[PDB]
């Protein structure tokens, strides 16, 4: 039974730093997709700002529509 | 099949679908397991922003796969609650929610409890029962809040210094929730306190009904 | 004594460490987005208070010209 000798070998070589290249490479890939996720959030809070801007155009608009019929309806007292 | 959802906040929520499932569906049970609502979600597979109109297959996303959640700050329709102090809420609503939703958006938002609310639109007051689309609550508009300072259903909780106190519950309400309450009217924290009631430890899962706790019942807590 | 796979060790934490600091600096930019959205908010709100304030004056002016 030489070949399980050479197989806990194999896997005791340099074990330890080969697991902490491996969790490491985990770590730091776990990393960088979080900053794609974060690019992600950016994106969205930005859309969602443009909408908020675009409904409060919408209701400034309608603000001066209303103080247009507002002055209309005050010239009408003569 | 069983599918995963990661979210920038850590959790990792764990769905069951079949891969005819729409995304729309998909985000209804993140809904129905998170209370986040469709249209401020936004799923991500392969890079692609998940369109609700396709289906798990369309995007190849197999048993055990992983989708990333972004959440948005608003979805597609707002109303506004107006209050006597002159402050106008915006709510975050879809026309399928009830006025009891309403009144628990007004709750996470505000904390006031729903049985408290008392939601008046175009002059009658709204019933918990009808959706928003039954009094014809389009965007935008105004509905109008009168507060109670009372609910229907009270409970005490005795403090290991004899002192008790009054909290305004509902039976839905969890244990973790009333340890929020006592948070707030005592001060102290949900970690530290210790609810027993009937002799026993009260888990913070379980809701007020769970334990069957009725109105004017005495809780006893500790630390 | 497998110098290489700590080569490669160093190379990962340091990648690591620089996408972190990236991570620190959108969380920056997300919170700035965020501010920019409340502030919208607050601003469309006024917005409406003003509305319901004109559409009560128009109502008003209505009563009264008629």
């Amino acid at each position: 039974s030489r070949l399980n000798r050479q197989l806990e070998e194999k896997i005791n070589d340099c074990a330890e730093v080969k697991q902490e290249l491996a969790a490491s490479r985990t770590a730091r890939d776990a990393a960088l997709e979080r900053v794609q996720m974060l690019e992600q959030q950016i994106l969205a809070y930005k859309d969602d700002f443009m909408s908020e801007r675009a409904d409060r155009e919408r209701a400034q608009s309608r603000i001066q529509e209303l103080e247009e019929k507002v002055a209309s309806l005050l010239h009408q007292v003569s | 099949m069983q599918i995963f959802v990661k979210t920038l906040t850590g959790k990792t929520i764990t769905l069951e679908v079949e891969p005819s499932d729409t995304i729309e569906n998909v985000k209804a049970k993140i809904q129905d397991k998170e209370g986040i609502p469709p249209d401020q979600q936004r799923l991500i597979f392969a890079g692609k922003q998940l369109e609700d109109g396709r289906t798990l297959s369309d995007y190849n996303i197999q048993k055990e796969s992983t989708l990333h959640l972004v959440l948005r700050l608003r979805g597609g329709m707002q109303i506004f609650v107006k209050t006597l102090t002159g402050k106008t809420i915006t709510l975050e609503v879809e026309p399928s929610d009830t006025i009891e939703n309403v009144k628990a958006k007004i709750q996470d938002k505000e904390g006031i409890p729903p049985d408290q609310q008392r939601l008046i639109f175009a002059g009658k007051q709204l019933e918990d029962g009808r959706t928003l689309s039954d009094y014809n609550i389009q965007k935008e508009s105004t509905l109008h809040l009168v507060l109670r300072l009372r609910g229907g259903m009270q409970i005490f909780v005795k403090t290991l210094t004899g002192k008790t106190i009054t909290l305004e519950v509902e039976p839905s309400d969890t244990i973790e929730n009333v340890k929020a309450k006592i948070q707030d009217k005592e001060g102290i924290p949900p970690d530290q306190q210790r609810l027993i009631f009937a002799g026993k430890q009260l888990e913070d899962g379980r809701t007020l009904s769970d334990y069957n706790i009725q109105k004017e019942s005495t809780l006893h807590l500790v630390l």
